[PDB]
């Protein structure tokens, strides 16, 4: 089970609750009060998925959709046929989510490397909060939150978008775009100039870091660094999932009519607005 | 305690200018310039930069797309920067008529768009090449160009391939920042709802897949960057705890692990396959397939 | 070619999407069995071969040529697992069956256990393009100096125990990267060690070092030279200096 | 103190300072008033 | 008063910066709410006075 | 008066580039300003004088 | 009568590559400006005096 | 004359590449033009020439 | 007069390029501008003219 | 001082400098004004 | 003194020459605008 | 001084050389514009 | 004198071969826009 | 006649791959532009022709 | 002279054989041309 070298860092230590509790390891898995938690909960959560569908009479993976309470309902629990289900396959999930978060933690700490990791999937974890529990909230009821299918909650995004127009005009719906689309332009091109300098042409000695520094420079005349395009990956993710977050929080909070027409208070802007030509005179 | 997210001290000497390897140092310029602002996150030199044949053809082709698109924004506003700066966003350099069919234009917004695009193209291409000889001449691999050649392969399944197969280069992509969201949409609209094809599917994924990684892959040099983790061409030959510790922490999480090379192919790979499905995906649309609602009801992932 | 299927409901789009289960597949097996080149064969606690070696083989042996006459680096090599492998380790189990923490028996800082671990790179300093050393101290990187930020030198050193230690005294930099990766320091015993800068922190009066205790400076590893530090040295340091967020906690105040 | 060099050229500096507001907000008066006669706000 | 140690403790390039800023953008907010002002605009006001 | 000091404090250089620039983008905006008004704009008040 | 001494605080060639693009891009929005209004421009101005 | 000089302070190479991409560039951008209007475009008057 | 010295401030070859580009763009720009206009578009005119 | 490092001198000749463009400016302005004023007054 | 490290003649120097082509573009501009406004007034 | 280091012999001959580049550029524009002034005039 | 190093020589032959280039090109445009011009007259 | 000498401004293998891209590319424009026309397509007009 | 590493003669060669492809490559052409201006004529 044990990689060459895992021995010298499997020690005691590294546990936020529990001491000699819980501090052993299921082959590769390191298992404390978190892992215990969030197994319980994933494997609770798997479950009632299952017993929902069997209930709607739906095995087809692809058809399988959890749905939750109605707009009518408001914030209260349903009947586990009409959402409480979802309702308690969203605890679960929250409970497996913030437990794999304070597991990494105690890894992390075992190792003796940074928290960056559990800070970064606590983002994930706050925009499915956002989604499920927090605009649901402030909006009223549970009904306005995704529900558990694979094609689905896809019909969720596409009518939950346009009951405000396009939702391309959205502008933190804009940034977490331009955010996506560069992490993943960055993604590539790291892994392209890493494997360009480690696996070079054939019959030529191995690169360095001055290679990678001289080839993005002689390209586009700048290098952000071996540690810069790491803290600028990770920051570029963080900002597209919180301009997502911030699209939602607003959406149909503080807006309520189509994102097409916030663009026009600059249209509107007394000193062009009467100038005829163009789109908009 | 301290995360590496900003630099505390920055130092520099003399600007470094590069390595000869095969590279024509008369096509590099001398000039650098230091600037503390990205000191603070990443390196301060600015520059140098390779001018060659390639990157200049690149640099004209593309200053004249970028005109042509700004000339026809002009004509637009009828010569106003009033009207030219309130409906930037607005305006834009349209695709040809589907009267004209495939052939060349009989308009000038159409004749404009046409010349644009092969501005565009030849841009393009010419900074492909550049990339291609610019990993050639320091004795790279090269893994830029065959990344960046999956982008291009949408571009063009966007804007040359898939109008040619459709019969019509009004199905192409106008010239404008609105526009081309309205675009999107309504080729989504066209054509059932885009989310019921599988291959968007796909791309959505590895666009999704490509943050998730980075965000594991940053978060895990930064947290061994204390025992010299960025500096991952030394831990590929010469390993160290950092690559250990990093590799156990997944382990140990999830079970499985990747290598200090190893994980860059995970992010090639994953980055390349967003376009890569995502121009497979617009061919399909309209060559292949209608409706892809009704496609996914005949194919079995959404009700009838 | 809309609605055109060559059999049943099997169209160029289904066609399309199999052969990308397929392909992917294959790429699957090829990332994992790449992602293989270190850590391979699998062992036991005991540190005896084990029965499973996985699921995917390990791949064929790859070279990489080094510059500067290093030498050619293989891998998966047996000789590159036995040259990065710790020998005579202190740690007691903890229990006869597998999956459970093995114990340090004396100091782990010193002892390079649990997240003190360090592993045996080569004593050989890490080399830029040209074949010089990479990290230099500042003194002896022309024309290197402070452009911006804090200059540490001559901040007395503060310790997780909230003890004084030192001063800072030179400053140990990436010059091709042009950044400072350790930061030397006088201790008041008379000796210089090394710490790195991503485990220190400069606050305008001092610089705080909270990983380890005002006992755990001293036994610091020491670079057998002055002016260069070599990959070996480099981990052992700062794994000592990482494990204190572990074994000098009870010492750490505020 | 945090200038190192003020503890008395700050006098001269406050002179100063106070000399251009003092002209400033004379004008500013002035500009005010006459306002307040051509088109008077309260 | 006492208030010449104000500078003893702040930068005046910074003070000045900052307050040389904040100044004009106030004069020009008061000027802009005036002109939006239909009775205060001194340029609808010469219009109306005279015959133009 | 006193006040040739604010050079022994300031950059001539940033200053004056400040000062050039606050201009330039103040006359804009007051020209812009009057032509923004139907009146006070000289080319259609040109147009209607000369009977263009 | 001592303005020749400000080529002592600013360097010529950022002055002079500044100065020029100023003028010409003033030049250009000037004569868009003219050349948006049905008047002041020369070339309608001119199809419509010989009639053309 | 001496206009032989713009080599000694251009390098031939570059001006070259430059120059057959910019004028490759113009040659088709003049023929899409010629092409874009019903008239001058040589094929369509061709075909209608010899009755086709 | 002394305008050579141009030559002693800044260097020729940057200045021989952005000449070029910009008096191409503008050239451009000029020829642009008249075929927007029905008038002056020598194309249409010519066709207009021999009847075709 | 310690900010710039100029001297009384080389401050007043630079105040005589700036307050000579300064003085010009404003009479060019105020000559624009009463033209204007004479134009389209608007007191 | 100089921040930039110019002589006074230099200064001089540049400035005159500055100063006539400052002028022969203002005769052509002023030139430019006498034509128009005969051509086409504007106030 | 010369911020290029270039003599004022060299740059002399280097003016001379432009100004007689720009004076043939500048007579073939006139030529042209004559010409079309004449074909169709604009003011 | 020289930026790229060229001597007078090597420009002189270099222009010289350039501008037979040039008026090669310029011949063969000259005659293919005569032919148009006969072909279908635009001015 | 000594356009030999452009083999001693540019390397030969570099030139003839980007002069076969070239060329590769414009005679798949030429023929596409004929194809977009049902007079110069070879296919339907020799249909057209024998009678198909 | 030379920037890329080539004699006098080594570039007659090299110009001889690129000469004689290209006369080839304009032969085939020229007939193609031919043949197409008597099957569908354009001009
Ligand atoms: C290393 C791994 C690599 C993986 C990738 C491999 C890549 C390399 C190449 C591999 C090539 C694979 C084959 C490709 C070509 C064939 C494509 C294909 O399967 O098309 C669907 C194929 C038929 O093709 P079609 O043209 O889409 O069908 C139109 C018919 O009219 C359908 O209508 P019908 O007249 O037959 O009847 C319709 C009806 C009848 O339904 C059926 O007859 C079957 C429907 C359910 C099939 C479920 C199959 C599930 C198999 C799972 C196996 C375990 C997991 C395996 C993978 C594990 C690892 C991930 O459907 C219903 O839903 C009726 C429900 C009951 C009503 C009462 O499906 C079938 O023939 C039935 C299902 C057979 C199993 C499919 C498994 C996948
Ligand atoms: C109403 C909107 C429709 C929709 C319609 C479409 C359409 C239509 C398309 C997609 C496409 C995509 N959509 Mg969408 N999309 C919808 C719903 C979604 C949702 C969601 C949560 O709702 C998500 C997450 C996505 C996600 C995505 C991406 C995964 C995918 C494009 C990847 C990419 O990088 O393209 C961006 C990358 C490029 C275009 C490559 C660019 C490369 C070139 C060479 C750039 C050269 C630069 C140039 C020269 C200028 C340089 C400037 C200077 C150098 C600075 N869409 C809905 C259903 N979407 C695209 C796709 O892949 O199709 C499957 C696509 O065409
Ligand atoms: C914030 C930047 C990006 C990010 C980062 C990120 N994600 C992370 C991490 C980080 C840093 C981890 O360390 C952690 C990990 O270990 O990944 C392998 C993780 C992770 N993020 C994951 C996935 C994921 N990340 C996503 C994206 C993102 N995460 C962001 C774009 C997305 C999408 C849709 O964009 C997904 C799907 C997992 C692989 C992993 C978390 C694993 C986990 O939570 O395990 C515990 C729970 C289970 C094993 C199962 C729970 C089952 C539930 C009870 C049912 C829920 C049903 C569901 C809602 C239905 C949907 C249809
Ligand atoms: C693998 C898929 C991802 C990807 C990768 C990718 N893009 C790339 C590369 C790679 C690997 C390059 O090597 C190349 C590059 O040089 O990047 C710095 C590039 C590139 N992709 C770019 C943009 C881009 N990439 C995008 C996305 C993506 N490309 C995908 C997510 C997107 C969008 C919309 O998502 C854009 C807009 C450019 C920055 C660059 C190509 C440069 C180019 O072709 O320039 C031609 C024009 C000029 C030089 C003149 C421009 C004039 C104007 C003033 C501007
Ligand atoms: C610096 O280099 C690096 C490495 O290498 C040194 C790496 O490896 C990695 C890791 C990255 C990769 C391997 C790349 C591939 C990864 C992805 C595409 C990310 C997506 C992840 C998955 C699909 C895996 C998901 C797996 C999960 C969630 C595990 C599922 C398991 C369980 C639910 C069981 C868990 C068991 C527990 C808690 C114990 C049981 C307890 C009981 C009481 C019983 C990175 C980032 C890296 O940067
Ligand atoms: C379907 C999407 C992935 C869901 C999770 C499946 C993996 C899992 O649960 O456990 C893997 C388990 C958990 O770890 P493990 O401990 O079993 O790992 C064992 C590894 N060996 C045997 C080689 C030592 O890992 C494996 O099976 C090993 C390889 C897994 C690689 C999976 C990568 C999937 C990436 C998909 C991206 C594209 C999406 C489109
Ligand atoms: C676990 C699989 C459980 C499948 C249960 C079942 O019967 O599903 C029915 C469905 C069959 O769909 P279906 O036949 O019901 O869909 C069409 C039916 N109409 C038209 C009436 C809507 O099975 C599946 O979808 C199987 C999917 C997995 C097949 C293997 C995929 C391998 C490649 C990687 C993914
Ligand atoms: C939007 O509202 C509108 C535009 C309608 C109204 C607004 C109008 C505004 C804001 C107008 C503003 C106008 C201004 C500020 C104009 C300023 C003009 C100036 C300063 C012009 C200067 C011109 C200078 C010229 C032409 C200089 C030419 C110089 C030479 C040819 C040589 C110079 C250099 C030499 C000789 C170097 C010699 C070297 C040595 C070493 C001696
Ligand atoms: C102030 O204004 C000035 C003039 C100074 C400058 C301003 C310029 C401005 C305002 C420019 C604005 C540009 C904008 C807004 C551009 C936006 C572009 C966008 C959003 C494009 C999006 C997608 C484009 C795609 C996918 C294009 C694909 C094109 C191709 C694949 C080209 C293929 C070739 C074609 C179609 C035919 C030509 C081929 C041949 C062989 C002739
Ligand atoms: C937007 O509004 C529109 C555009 C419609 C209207 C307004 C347009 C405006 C305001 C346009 C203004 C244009 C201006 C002011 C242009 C004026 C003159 C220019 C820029 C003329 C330049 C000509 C230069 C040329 C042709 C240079 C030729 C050079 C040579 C032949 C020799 C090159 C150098 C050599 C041989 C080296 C000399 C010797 C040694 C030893 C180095
Ligand atoms: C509807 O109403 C709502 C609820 C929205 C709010 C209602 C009521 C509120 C918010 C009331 C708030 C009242 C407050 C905040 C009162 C006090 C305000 C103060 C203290 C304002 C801030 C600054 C005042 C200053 C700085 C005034 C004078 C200070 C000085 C002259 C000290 C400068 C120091 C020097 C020169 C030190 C020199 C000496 C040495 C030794 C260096
Ligand atoms: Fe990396």
């Amino acid at each position: 089970a044990l990689l060459s070298f895992e021995r010298k860092y499997r020690v005691p230590g590294g546990t936020l609750v529990g001491g000699n509790l819980f501090d052993f390891w299921v082959g590769p898995f390191y298992v404390g009060f978190f892992g215990v938690t969030t197994f319980f909960f994933a494997a609770l959560g798997t479950l009632l998925i299952l017993y929902g569908t069997a209930m709607e009479g739906v095995w087809n993976p692809q058809l399988i959709s959890i749905e939750p309470p109605s707009v009518e309902n408001g914030l209260a629990f349903a009947p586990l046929a009409e959402g409480g289900l979802w309702q308690l396959i969203t605890i679960c999930a929250l409970g497996a989510f913030i437990s794999w978060a304070l597991r990494e933690v105690e890894i992390c700490r075992k190792l003796g490397i940074g928290l960056h990791i559990p800070f970064a999937f606590s983002f994930a974890i706050l925009a499915y909060a956002v989604l499920v529990v927090f605009r649901p909230l402030l909006m009223g009821s549970w009904g306005y939150a995704f529900p558990y299918g694979i094609w689905t909650h896809l019909d969720w995004v596409s009518n939950t978008g346009y009951t405000y127009g396009n939702f391309h005009y959205n502008p933190a719906h804009m940034l977490g775009i331009s955010f996506f689309f560069t992490t993943a332009l960055a993604l590539a091109l790291h892994g392209a100039l890493v494997l360009s300098a480690a696996n070079p042409e054939k019959g030529q000695e191995m690169k360095t870091a001055d290679h990678e520094d001289t080839f993005f420079r002689d390209l586009v005349g700048y290098s952000i660094g071996t540690l810069g395009i790491h803290r600028l990956g990770l920051l570029l993710a963080l900002m597209a999932v919180f301009w997502s977050a911030v699209c939602m929080i607003i959406t149909g909070t503080i807006w309520f009519d189509q994102w097409s027409n916030w663009w026009y208070w600059w249209v509107e802007l007394p000193w062009w607005v009467d100038i005829p030509g163009g789109v908009n005179g | 305690e301290y995360q590496n997210i900003f630099t505390q001290v920055q130092v520099g000497g003399a600007p470094e200018m590069g390595l000869v390897e095969g590279v024509d140092l008369s096509n590099r310029t001398k000039g650098t310039t230091n600037w503390t602002l990205l000191g603070w996150f990443g390196n301060a030199q600015i520059g140098p930069i390779y001018l060659g044949g390639w990157g200049t053809v690149s640099l004209i082709s593309g200053v004249l797309w970028f005109m042509t698109i700004g000339a026809w924004f002009w004509y637009e506003a009828g010569f106003n920067p009033a009207v030219f700066m309130r409906d930037l966003f607005y305006l834009s350099l349209d695709a040809p008529d589907a009267k004209y069919g495939l052939g060349v234009p009989r308009d000038a917004e159409g004749i404009m768009w046409f010349i644009a695009s092969f501005f565009m193209f030849v841009a393009v291409w010419s900074w492909w090449i550049r990339t291609y000889t610019r990993a050639a001449a320091l004795g790279m691999g090269k893994h830029t160009a065959w990344a960046f050649l999956s982008a291009i392969w949408l571009w063009m399944v966007l804007g040359f391939i898939r109008p040619i197969l459709m019969g019509s280069w009004s199905e192409a992509v106008p010239y404008g920042i609105f526009t081309h969201l309205d675009w999107t949409n309504n080729f989504s609209l066209t054509y059932g709802n885009l989310f019921y094809n599988p291959f968007h599917g796909l791309s959505i994924a590895f666009l999704y897949g490509s943050a998730l990684l980075f965000a594991m892959h940053g978060a895990t040099i930064l947290a061994v960057s204390r025992f010299g983790g960025d500096r991952e061409l030394e831990q590929i030959v010469d390993r160290g705890t950092a690559a250990e510790r990093a590799a156990l922490f997944w382990r140990w999480t999830m079970g499985f692990n990747a290598t200090m090379e190893g994980i860059h192919r995970w992010a090639w790979w994953f980055g390349v396959l967003v376009t890569l499905t995502g121009g497979i995906g617009i061919l399909l649309s309209g060559t292949v397939v209608d409706n892809w609602y009704v496609w996914a009801q005949v194919h079995g992932y959404a009700p009838v | 070619m809309v609605g055109v299927n060559f059999f049943g409901d099997f169209d160029l789009a289904s066609l399309a999407i199999w052969s990308f289960w397929g392909f992917l597949a294959f790429l699957i097996y090829y990332l994992q069995t790449e992602n293989m080149r270190e850590g391979y064969p699998l062992e036991m606690e005991d540190g005896s071969v084990a029965p499973n070696q996985g699921l995917f083989p390990v791949p064929k042996p790859k070279t990489f040529k080094l510059p500067n006459g290093r030498g050619e680096i293989v891998m998966p090599s047996a000789e590159n697992e036995a040259a990065h492998r710790r020998n005579d380790l202190a740690l007691a189990r903890t229990s006869v069956s597998e999956g459970f923490p093995h114990a340090p028996t004396g100091n782990a800082l010193v002892d390079g256990v649990g997240p003190a671990s360090w592993v045996p790179r080569r004593d050989e300093p890490e080399l830029d393009a040209h074949g010089h050393n990479k990290i230099m101290p500042m003194a002896l990187a022309k024309g290197f100096n402070v452009t911006a930020g804090r200059d540490p030198r001559g901040l007395p050193v503060q310790a997780a125990d909230l003890e004084v230690v030192g001063r800072v005294s030179e400053l140990w930099v990436d010059v091709p990267e042009q950044m400072v990766r350790y930061l030397e320091i006088d201790l008041n015993s008379g000796k210089k060690r090394l710490v790195p800068m991503t485990l220190a922190k400069i606050w305008a009066d001092r610089v705080r070092v909270n990983a380890i205790a005002s006992d755990s400076f001293e036994n610091i590893p020491a670079t057998r030279s002055a002016s260069e530090v070599t990959k070996l040295e480099e981990d052992k340091i700062s794994g000592y200096v990482a494990g204190g967020w572990l074994y000098d906690a009870d010492k750490r105040k505020r | 103190s945090f200038t190192g060099l003020s503890d008395e050229q700050a006098q001269e500096l406050h002179s100063v300072y106070m000399s251009g507001l003092w002209l400033f907000v004379t004008i500013a008066v002035i500009a005010h008033i006459a306002v307040y006669i051509w088109r008077p706000w309260l | 008063s006492k208030f010449y140690k104000i500078w003893q403790v702040f930068d005046p390039r910074r003070v000045f910066v900052a307050q040389g800023v904040f100044l004009f953008l106030l004069a020009v907010m008061i000027h802009l709410i005036l002109l939006s002002k239909p009775d205060y605009n001194w340029l609808d006001v010469g219009t109306a006075k005279y015959g133009r």
